[PDB]
């Protein structure tokens, strides 16, 4: 809702199940089990986990923002408005199937109907690491590599409490392969354009867009599959953890994901993906900030 | 018509390297406008209507009736002629013009019709100034002397 | 004067220019010019071509100021090199060097001269 | 007290390097070992893992039998351990323009090598590219001070420094025993962003 | 304990050097057949992979009894000095040769020296027919000095072997100077000159004033 | 075994040679023939590759019992010796000829030396119209001397192999006696006599005592 | 006074500067001075341009001394030779050697004499 939180990596790994891929964003709630992997060896968690169960407080995935915040496609948003050349037609949905993003200045062009040829952020290397001289020692690492203007902005709520997290999230890097030179970026808070925090709403029942991965609370999952249009992409991993010295499992949550268009727009959770018999909570952050697509 | 990426791969890499690249290769061959072949790297898309009549059936037949008709000109007078199509300034198409014509005297007399049928023949695709003359002539010689690697 | 995208298809041009041994009907269209006054032309620049590489071009001026010698006085003994250097306009060409990536340009001038002249006949 | 102080040094490489990487293409008279590079600017790079794993493989030898290179470096067992307290990144070739003030014409130069057998006596010729003489890459090194920590950031800091001794003293690249190394770090200074703590007596033991 | 030691010596030529480089498609006048340089500076430099492949294949003719086929099957002495890729020990061991980089550059500039490398011109004659075929191949000047250094580790690994692999490491540059070191040295090229040998150990805690009299 | 012994002897000149060099930059009304030189002393040098080229030429009318045509069409006395390019185990081969610098600058400053290269005029004259061509060639002066190194390697295929290619090594120095080095030759240019033929050891152990009796006969 | 960027230009100007046989129209604009006269001249600096090489300067100061002899000799004897060292400022040019590169300069500009002369006529 507040004001949103521009981060430039140009070098960042972002996950997608295994080590050969690296997602372009990061959503969520990554972003959030860093925070709390922070707050916690600042010894300063409770003062972030005490906020971080309020209606205050915003979060948002990341988006490409190349002089200008971008927004994530509507999942078949665009209707079937011309039974004309279908030789070339076909293969306009070849190039409209893999594009996921669209810029805040013509997102409403893209309701109302226009192709929008995609453009290029970071595209995605994969280099062969190794290890020397020992048995079965070639792993593969893809990697992000930004294309020297596009930074990310999760959008969230103005707190000094999470500005002093951030800050420390500059040095401290986000998604894989950080601590060997992968993720570290630098952040730069910036405002919201006035047509842009003019829909970041979060309880407008009308035909709305989720601009985050929302896992809803049971009493608003059953009408939400009704009209929705939506994604749902496997949130799950091993948890990370100071007090295991064994790697457990997260709890496997699917989501939902952003850019998933819906009515009645629905409220999340915080879900305690914890493995069973372990000492802490994992919370895997799930709760919508949306966006009003015809308001 | 079709569209192919063919990927050389050394023995005993993994297939998971080798299956990607060759998925590179085609969406590369896919981009070319539609219809063509990628051969071994994405700066060889050729269109098959200019691979097939001319690459593997033309140029690579006139240059393996040349390097078999002869023991002199032997793989280093074939490697110097890749750097001089692959480079391909201005000043290469001189270098080139004087590296033919030193050899078509150096070699014995008996076998000089043959070199300068070969040399102004070479010359020939490598001044067109359309560029689908010769990035073939490179692709052709790379395809045999893979054929000829001891 | 020669810029980078002409500088071959002008030494192309200036051999054709150049004129024949229109008489003597042996071998005929050859030229009155030589290969051996031609490459002592370039024996000349080109030990300046990879000069220019290692050196300044602060330390070669004064070679550059020899090669106005020399092509004059190769062009004053016989009258095929007095033909090559107005043709091919090189006293012009050597008046105009001023740094590196012209003499290096100058140098390769030379060497399309001696390229086209092995090439046609 | 929570700091994250980091080490700001200018790398310098006193002969070539190679780094290499993915193998695509060898083309006949193209290189045999194209080194990495970033596949935006195409300038060479020095990933930051390259750096993370050959300075902890001579710090190995120094420090071996553990404990100490558990928390500077990560383990994935040993749960006090996880993610230890070197965030590195990698190189970034500073100078893209102090070469080519001093004249050049790429930043990788190549070269020719060969492989003579023993018996044939027949040769085998490499293309082995490398990164220039005396290019300078931009090193950053974040260690981190935390509650746990303080007890031993003093003692961390004697090994740092060490492990920065040693990569003038061996290679830091690919084939660095017929050169490519010998690399060099200077300008090396600790400075602290995001913390309170006295990086002053510090500056010192790097000097 | 662990220890680098460094030898800092200095190769002389006699019959100057010529490495190749860039055996390329040169201009046409132009030399035919030039040295290895540097980019920053274009001056000689001896690398080092052409020191350590010269220093085995002299050494594998001495300390190896049987006649090796291949660099992966030399003796215990030459595969953990020179390293060795099909030993589970021997794999990154004991040398690393670093490249020499024109010490004396302003010393040959106080004397006559226009250019650090001269061209010799050169030729052959076919034995029937007696026709010449010219080239110009570059050639680093006679009197350069280059600097060499080695860096020797001592990996707590051998606990023994240290002062005797010296005396192979002594004996390797005796040979190289009686051997050409790299190009065309059948036919008089090469002869470096190793002088002012100086083993000083630079991280460790080794003895070198008993060993320097072994480099004398 | 393995052994590397090796030639001191010392080329002495006479009527002294001259062994070309491009020099493009030389001059307009002087020398455009120079003598090769030893660009920080500039003093005449004999290189190994004019002394290693006469070597294999001289003895091509000696040791090939089928004409050449080619190196490595060599008769396998000369190959083992040089090298070749097409063999298989003589490629890399027993010789190193190491070039020769001008040993006595000191004798021909005690003489009534000015320059170390005496420059002489040669007119080629036309045999019709007398007309004149004349030229400045650049040579070594008479009495100047050499250091000749020559390198012999002994591996482990030498058993009585030495012995063989020493009647070899004094059929190709005594007949470079008999020719000129290179240069000019049939103008005079290139005798020379090869003084004190000297075989020692300088790596191995090889007894040389039975080699100082055919060198010196 | 000549430096390495004009002294060829100075040499070329200095050939256009000096007379011609105006009268005798039998290939009419010749020079009085002739090319014997004018060789005999460079063959003193030519034996000093390549011994400039090989030997130092602190040998050669003998016969640069007699070269002020000799440009003075050749000017007395023969009208033409005394114009040419009026033209071409040669004896306020061989006053000015002191060191090696303005020797191999003065003898490069007597080259530069030799050149244009037989270039233009």
């Amino acid at each position: 809702t507040y004001k949103l939180y521009i981060m430039t990596f140009q070098n960042a790994h972002f996950g997608s199940g295994t080590l050969d891929s690296s997602k372009l964003t990061f959503s969520a709630d990554r972003i959030f089990s860093a925070l709390v992997l922070e707050a916690l060896k600042m010894g300063k968690l409770d003062a972030f986990l005490a906020e971080a169960n309020q209606d205050k407080f915003t979060l948002t995935d990341a988006f490409p923002f190349q002089f200008g915040p971008f927004l994530p496609k509507p999942i078949g948003y665009p209707k079937h408005d011309q039974s004309v050349d279908v030789k070339e037609v076909r293969r306009q949905a070849k190039l409209s199937k893999k594009l996921q993003f669209l810029a805040l200045e013509n997102v409403d062009d893209y309701l109302n109907g226009e192709l929008f040829e995609n453009e290029e952020h970071a595209v995605i290397d994969t280099v062969t690491k190794n290890q020397p001289h020992k048995d079965d020692n070639l792993y593969q690492v893809a990697t992000t590599r930004f294309s020297n203007d596009t930074s990310l902005y999760v959008i969230a709520n103005e707190s000094d409490l999470l500005n002093e997290l951030m800050s420390s999230l500059q040095y401290s890097g986000l998604g894989g392969k950080r601590s060997s030179g992968f993720g570290r970026f630098e952040l730069d808070i910036q405002n919201i354009p006035l047509e842009l925090s003019d829909r970041l709403t979060k309880n407008h029942s009308d035909k709305v867009m989720s601009l985050t991965t929302a896992l809803p609370v049971d009493a608003d999952l059953e009408e939400a599959m009704e009209d929705g249009h939506y994604l749902l992409t496997k949130s799950s991993g091993f948890a990370f953890s100071h007090a295991t010295n064994e790697n457990y499992r997260k709890q496997d949550l699917y989501k939902f994901a952003s850019g998933s268009t819906f009515s009645k727009t629905f409220e999340g959770q915080i879900v305690d993906v914890r493995p069973l018999d372990f000492p802490h909570a994992v919370l895997n952050y799930a709760k919508p900030l949306f966006f009003k697509l015809e308001v | 018509t079709l569209s192919a990426g063919i990927g050389l791969f050394a023995d005993k890499t993994p297939i998971s390297l080798m299956a990607h690249q060759t998925g590179e290769l085609e969406e590369a061959a896919k981009g070319n406008e539609k219809d063509s072949i990628s051969l071994f790297s994405s700066d060889y898309t050729f269109k098959f209507d200019r691979f097939i009549t001319n690459v593997y059936d033309d140029k690579l037949e006139q240059i393996r009736y040349f390097f078999n008709h002869q023991d002199e000109r032997g793989k280093n007078f074939i490697y110097k002629l890749i750097e001089l199509l692959r480079n391909h300034d201005r000043m290469n198409m001189a270098r080139l013009a004087y590296y033919l014509t030193r050899l078509e005297e150096l070699t014995r007399e008996t076998d000089r019709d043959k070199f300068k049928t070969f040399k102004n023949l070479f010359y020939s695709w490598y001044t067109n100034k359309n560029d689908k003359d010769r990035k073939e002539a490179e692709l052709a010689l790379l395809l045999y002397i893979y054929e000829i690697r001891k | 004067i020669l810029t980078d995208e002409n500088y071959v298809d002008i030494a192309e041009k200036a051999i054709l220019k150049l004129e024949r041994n229109t008489r003597n009907r042996k071998n005929p269209d050859a030229f009155f010019l030589t290969t051996s006054k031609l490459r002592n032309l370039l024996s000349l620049t080109s030990t300046l071509f990879d000069e220019s590489k290692v050196k300044e071009y602060d330390a070669l001026l004064d070679r550059i100021a020899y090669l106005r010698v020399q092509f004059v006085y190769q062009a004053g003994r016989e009258i095929a090199v007095k033909d090559l250097i107005e043709k091919a306009q090189i006293l012009e060409a050597l008046k105009e060097i001023k740094d590196r990536e012209t003499l290096q340009r100058f140098c390769r001038y030379m060497e399309a001269l001696v390229a086209y002249f092995k090439f046609y006949g | 007290t929570f700091a994250k102080i980091k080490f700001s040094a200018q790398i310098r490489l006193e002969t070539g390097l190679h780094i290499g990487g993915s193998d695509a293409f060898a083309a006949i008279g193209a290189i045999n070992s194209p080194v990495i590079k970033d596949p935006i600017t195409n300038l060479p790079i020095i990933p930051g893992s390259s750096l993370k794993g050959k300075m902890r493989t001579l710090l190995a030898k120094v420090y071996n039998e553990s404990d100490i290179l558990s928390r500077l470096f990560g383990n994935s067992k040993d749960k006090r351990f996880k993610m230890g307290r070197l965030i590195f990144r990698d190189a970034f070739l500073s100078n893209a323009d102090e070469l080519d003030s001093l004249g050049v014409r790429s930043y990788t130069e190549v070269k020719f090598e060969n492989t003579i057998d023993r018996i044939t006596a027949e040769a085998n010729p490499r293309q082995i590219e490398r990164a220039i003489r005396n290019s300078t890459f931009d090193f950053e090194l974040i260690y981190e001070i935390t509650d746990e920590n303080e007890n031993q950031v003093e003692e961390d800091f004697k090994v740092i420094r060490d492990g920065l001794k040693l990569l003038e003293l061996d290679y830091l690249g690919g084939s660095g025993s017929r050169g490519y190394g010998k690399v060099a770090f200077e300008n090396l200074k600790a400075t602290t962003v995001f913390g309170n703590y006295d990086v002053k007596t510090l500056n010192e033991l790097l000097t």
